[PDB]
This record gives structure tokens, sequence and C-alpha cells, in this order.
């Protein structure tokens, strides 16, 4: 409004992150569902 | 070289030894 | 209109003095009072909204009080261009509309 | 932060007629800004007329000129036209535009148009 043209309201923060074609593992449960999930080329563990 | 990985159980403990055979680590605690 | 303010008031430079409004509990008691200043064949121009509040563009040197059916403009730090009329101006829930007082011809001296 | 634009222009019509007062706005748009007017008298005070209504959603109309005055909004091309009609000897006088918040709660005009005299 006249604030004693005019935008921005809230406050915005988010995050962006890039994908890489790499090697995963992917526990699934009794349900279906993926729980653990340990990397390939992570480190030696 | 070969790169084998020394672990005790991961329950036990996350820490590693990587061993690299057939290559001095001149090379690449 | 119904509004209460004399046509005229005069005063020194750069002193203090106030401008007054003289209302009703239907027009001041109830609803908010905003000021205007117009010079001689120009455009009416807000000075206060609500007498508390002050739009862009106007100094801080205006001020505004309500007391009951009484509504006063404080006008602080007059300077020589400052002589214009100030309207006195409210909601009306009687006549339901927007009503204005007589006008207030300041003169600084 | 807005620039409003002429109402009208320079108008004059003979008795008998009826003119419209096409409020522009720019910066802004029509459908977020509340319309108003301004009967104003050459040597006379104030004399609100038209507005559109904070509550109600609705475009209002002065209670004393009621019938006789009638408004309609374009908002793409953002022209607010008020008509006149049953011309009489005191109409003639500066109509200006002017416009609240469009929320609700706005008694001001800050921004307006410099008016438009008629002729009766």
């Amino acid at each position: 409004y006249l604030t004693p043209s005019g935008w921005t309201a809230g406050a915005a923060a988010y995050y962006v992150g890039y994908l890489q074609p790499r090697t995963f593992l992917l526990k699934y449960n009794e349900n279906g569902t993926i729980t653990d999930a340990v990397d390939c080329a992570l480190d030696p563990l | 070289g070969g790169v084998s990985v020394i672990t005790p159980g991961t329950n036990t403990s996350n820490q590693v030894a990587v061993l690299y055979q057939d290559v001095n680590c001149t090379e690449v605690n | 209109s119904v509004l209460t303010q004399a046509p005229s008031v005069s005063g020194a430079p750069g002193q203090k003095v106030t401008i007054s409004c003289s209302g009703s509990s239907s027009n001041i008691g109830n609803n908010y009072v905003s000021w205007y200043q117009q010079l001689p064949g120009t455009a009416p121009k807000l000075l206060i909204y609500d007498n508390n509040k002050r739009p862009s563009g106007i100094p801080d040197r205006f001020s505004g009080s309500k007391s009951g059916t009484s509504a006063t403009l404080g006008i602080t730090g007059l300077q020589t261009g400052d002589e214009a009329d100030y309207y006195c101006g409210t909601w009306d829930s009687s006549l339901s509309a927007v009503v204005f007082g007589g006008g207030t011809k300041l003169t600084v001296l | 932060e807005v620039q409003l634009l002429e109402q009208s222009g320079a108008e004059v019509k003979k008795p008998g007629a009826s003119v419209r007062v096409s409020c522009k706005v720019s910066g802004y748009t029509l459908p977020e800004v509340a319309m108003h007017w301004v009967r104003q008298a050459p040597g006379k005070g104030l004399e609100w007329m038209g507005g559109f209504d904070p509550e109600d959603g609705e475009t209002m109309y002065a209670q004393k000129f009621q019938g006789r005055v009638t408004m309609t909004e374009d908002t793409s091309t953002d022209t607010a036209y008020m008509e006149l009609s049953s011309l009489r000897s005191e109409d003639t006088a500066v109509y200006y535009c002017a416009t609240t918040t469009p929320f609700s709660s706005s008694y001001w005009f800050d921004p307006w148009g410099q008016g438009t005299l008629v002729t009766v």
C-alpha cells in the first residue's frame, strides 16, 4: 500500500542442489519404503 | 594397485583404514 | 458544513499554534478525522489522516489529537509558505457520507 | 509511486446534455484502487460524490446525488467513467477524481487528477 510499484511481501529462502550420475544403495523396507541409502563414491566405508 | 578397506564392524565404529596394495603412497597417520 | 472551525486564524512566523475542529459524536466521536491543506487557486493536499498518521511527503512537524468531539491539528514550525486553508473532514453515520468543515485560512505574520 | 492521468480534460457543453468523466490510472491498475469523486465549485468547498465502498465491495454514490450520477469501470484500460445527467444551474464545478486503498478502511484521497470543470 501507501506505506508511511509496491511488491515484496514475506521472506523467502530455499535450497538448490545438483544431481550426478552416481551409484547408490537403496534399503527398501517391509512396506517397500527406502530407509537406508549409502553412497558409493562418497568415502571408503 | 588395489584399494582394500580395513574396518571393524560398522556398529562398533565407522573409522576406516585404507590399504593401498601394490602402491607406495609416495605416489598418492 | 456541519463542523465548526474559525474561517481564519493569524500567527507569527516560526511559532507554535494549532487549529481546532469542533464536531459531534456522530462524526468525530466514532470516525477518524482528516486534515487537508489547500493553497489559493490550487488543489487540496492531505495534511494528516486519523490525526496521528502522516502521509508521504508531510513534515514531521505536523501532529493531531482527538479529544472527545474535538479534533486538533497541531502545526509546529510555521513558515512563510504555510499560509493556506486547512480543511477538517470526517465520516458521517447520521448522513453516512463525507463531511468537511468551513476551512481555516491561516495567516503567518 | 503512482501517476494519475487526466479525468476528462477540457469539457464544455450547452444546457441540455450529459458528460462522462473517465478517470485514468497508471502505475497501478483499476481493480486495485477504489475510486472516489469530489465536487469543488469555484469559491466553494468540497462535496463528496461517487466513490467505491471499501466495505461491500460496491461502487458508492452520493446519497444527495443518487440516480442522477452513475459510474462504470473498465479494468483493462483502467477507465472509470462517471456519468452526469439532468443538468441544472449550479452544476458547473470542478469534478475531482480521487482514490482510496483497495483493501478497506481508508478515508484519504492521496492521489488525484486536478479535477474537471463542466459547463451548464
